[PDB]
């Protein structure tokens, strides 16, 4: 754990939007330089349009990064809306990646919630056309990957959430050699829209999430396995509705008792074909008896109900497993009548 | 000249800027595309896309793929195909229109399930009879009820309180001409159907509702 | 509303794609013929590579058809999702389609509704890259005109959805003096794909949009207005 | 007709491909240069290993272009068989072209073959 990865100050940016693969290798002045806090700032201050793009210059030297993130909202709200909103996503994100860092990157819980929700970094950009700002946070560390195998857990969370920025956070930067604007430059030479600093926080070194300083406050964490090693998640997943209340409501729609119902797990269900006896008429097609039985299968977060053999002969029903969160506690409330 | 050859382009005003409709894209595939670079605005349906395959593919939940993915423009919507054995991987399309609530809301017009009256009030059709309130307007209740009878990938969208509000407001905004209700004199409506007089039948369901009638019984009918 | 307009069985089929007008007025035998159900039976059975074209014989004499649709997409699509996708396509279509029918047709919306999605014929392509057919709805009678007015609506469902059956309507077949391919036949006598048939129907009469017979199920509806006070 | 319509010599040429369109407009040197002919056989020397793709500067402008066909065949064929496959394919084009110019262009049938 030497001294390399407990320094690295210094910044390697882009000039150009979609630099092209064969001369990043080469370093070419015209693409990229390498820079130090004090000279970066200068360098903004000399060329007003220019438009700078940070990476990360080698992935096998360097992979600790900071917590960072980007939210897009497609309309205006107003200002007091931002405070209330932002705080909530702020707690809210800091629970799910915790969960996630004490399951798969054995991390103490409460070090990591207490770590980040100490002290972050805010960004603002001025379209007022559409919303979009930068979230970091400074105390806390970790590699690359990590936030590669955790892209699926945040597209999770996005889905069933509440706060519209949670709702709408953007998981597509977290790539190979991702690219993030510095703030206060121009994306295009031609759109005079940038990010603005925001308050407390003034010092550029406090806004690049590749300035790494190991102080005696922050938290690292990282993966244990590696990247080429993980394993999807089961036939469900673990975000909409517990099995047993998944299986009555496709119980519910079968009019006639089905045999084979304590066969059915939360794995066998996409293939144990459902055998049932027509003592009344089918509840799909009204038809007194099949040659085949029907099946189960899991697709997009619905369980398309078929019958196999010759499937034109009957119909197609789709039972919708909802994943919202509040509408599971207000069925509960009404249920109890 | 080309008026007269085709009414048809490549992207046509109206449509969402092209870097925003890539964006779109790449978040159907969850993984990250490799040669994202070689795509503009005018070789995005030529060049295949060479996605990594770290996580199972969003689209055909395979481990990995043969050949590289590619796009193809149609009836204003990018349509996502592979190329090699087209029955490996299922299709999916991305819409470039505009939003979706109102398209929820155009749905629930078409099915005349909401309907204008004189006096102002919202009729809705809900438990197989025509309901209405002042103080209080149904229409929400009517959505949360229809929910049912719409495709998967707008029935998950209608449970927001707020988007629901959304969609009601959208709908308040189409009704222009009334409708008049209780043409029909020698109907009993019901609290399940209307029982019809001439010859004794009870109808219900669609069946029962081109009779427009307001007030009602109360209780349901019991055939038994 | 005499007999003839509750009946028309006399088939009008064209031979090659762009006859051109006045070989169309003066009804010459070499491009265009009058047939029967039967007799167009033994004409496609007598020439296995033939070539025809339904259409209208005559527009202003007699414009009330069946409803009609055409689908083409670029693409294979498995049997499960198939049926999963025409179910929906006939919920959307039968609904934007009643929808018209009550606001600027007069026409009752639920009576509608049960004509359409009771009894439809379905044909399917023999081609297996892409998935085309013909869908004609039975029992649902209507004037030309209204079709043509009603292209605005369905341009407007076919590009806002997402449903691939329904988002590649093919809305440009909607016009005046209209051609829709027979099935059983070619495309041009170089093209190997035609169309045929679905059960449970059987007989061809039920796959031509301009044969009219309104049985007691069937219903009637057309536009109120005229075509020229429509800016 | 006038010279504008009677003359482009002027050679404009990408570097990669997929450039952006925020660019294109710009002419960044980095990306896009015009060239004359003489300096393309220059610069194709200079740099062994550049990437071009020759495209239309102004369509509005200037769109009249000669014809031009693309064959990727991925199959190895012989040079005889290459010989009498090429003059047939030159033969099938040929009328191709031919007919529609005469059919929706008005051009003349012998003198476009
Ligand atoms: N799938 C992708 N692969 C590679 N690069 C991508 C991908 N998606 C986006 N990018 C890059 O990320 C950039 C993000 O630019 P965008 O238009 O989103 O700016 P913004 O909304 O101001 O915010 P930000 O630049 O911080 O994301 C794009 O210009 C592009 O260079």
């Amino acid at each position: 754990m030497d001294a390399a990865i407990r320094g690295n100050d210094v910044i390697f940016v882009l000039k150009t939007i979609g630099v092209p693969s064969a001369c990043r290798q080469n370093e070419d002045p015209r693409f990229v330089e390498a820079f130090k806090c004090d000279e970066l700032e200068r360098y903004i201050d000399n060329n007003p349009e220019c438009t700078l793009f940070e990476s990360l210059r080698d992935e096998e030297a360097y992979s600790i990064v900071r917590i960072f993130m980007d939210v897009d909202l497609d309309a205006c709200l107003d200002e007091i809306d931002y405070l209330t909103a932002i705080q909530d996503f702020i707690i809210e994100v800091s629970n799910c990646v915790a969960r996630f860092a004490f399951t798969e990157c054995g991390a103490i819980h409460e070090n990591v919630i207490k770590s980040m929700r100490s002290n972050f970094s805010l960004t603002k950009s001025t379209n007022r056309d559409k919303t979009s700002f930068h979230i970091i946070f400074l105390d806390t560390y970790t590699t690359m990957d990590t936030l590669i195998a955790m892209k699926r857990t945040l597209l999770e969370l996005s889905r069933s959430s509440e706060n519209p920025l949670t709702r709408s956070i953007d998981t597509a930067v977290y790539r190979r050699k991702t690219t993030l604007r510095v703030v206060g430059t121009r994306k295009n030479p031609n759109c005079d829209t940038i990010h603005v600093m925001q308050p407390p926080h003034d010092n550029i070194e406090d806004y690049l999430f590749t300035y790494v300083d190991m102080n005696n406050n922050s938290y690292y964490f990282s993966l244990q396995r590696r990247l080429e090693d993980l394993v999807p998640d089961k036939l469900w997943e673990p975000g909409f509705i517990s099995f047993e209340d998944a299986i009555k409501r496709v119980s519910k729609i079968f009019i006639n008792s089905i045999i084979n119902f304590n066969d059915l797990d939360e794995n066998n269900f996409t293939t144990v074909p459902l055998v049932i006896d027509y003592v009344t008429p089918c509840a799909l097609c009204k038809k007194r008896s099949h040659k085949h039985p029907h099946q189960l299968s899991l697709e997009n977060g619905a369980i398309r109900i078929y019958k196999t053999g010759n499937p034109h002969s009957c119909k197609v029903k789709i039972v919708p497993l909802d994943g919202n969160k509040l509408f599971n506690i207000a069925q509960r409330i009404l249920d109890t009548n | 000249r080309l008026e007269d050859l085709v009414p048809d382009k490549l992207w046509e005003p109206g449509f969402i800027s092209f870097e925003d409709a890539i964006k779109r894209v790449s978040k159907i595939f969850i993984n990250s595309i490799i040669n994202f670079n070689d795509l503009d605005e005018n070789n995005f349906t030529t060049v295949p896309l060479v996605i990594d395959y770290v996580t199972p593919c969003a689209l055909c939940k395979k481990r990995s793929h043969k050949h590289p993915h590619q796009l193809s423009l149609e009836n204003g919507a990018i349509r996502i195909y592979k190329t090699g054995n087209p029955h490996s991987c299922k299709v999916k399309i991305v819409p470039l229109d505009g939003n979706k609530l109102f398209n929820i809301a155009q749905r629930i017009l078409d099915t005349n399930s909401v309907l204008l009256t004189e006096r102002g009030d919202h009729i809705v059709w809900i438990n197989n009879s025509w309901k209405f309130n002042s103080e209080e307007p149904l229409i929400t209740k009517l959505i949360l009820s229809i929910r049912h009878q719409l495709p998967k990938e707008y029935s998950s969208e209608l449970l927001c309180p707020r988007k629901r509000k959304t969609v009601e407001a959208n709908i308040r905004d189409m009704l222009v001409d009334s409708v008049e209700t209780d043409t029909y004199p020698d109907k009993l409506p019901f609290k399940n159907g209307v029982l019809d007089l001439v010859d004794g039948m009870f109808y219900s369901g669609d069946d029962a509702k081109k009779y427009t009638c307001t007030v009602s019984t109360g209780f349901k009918f019991d055939d038994t």
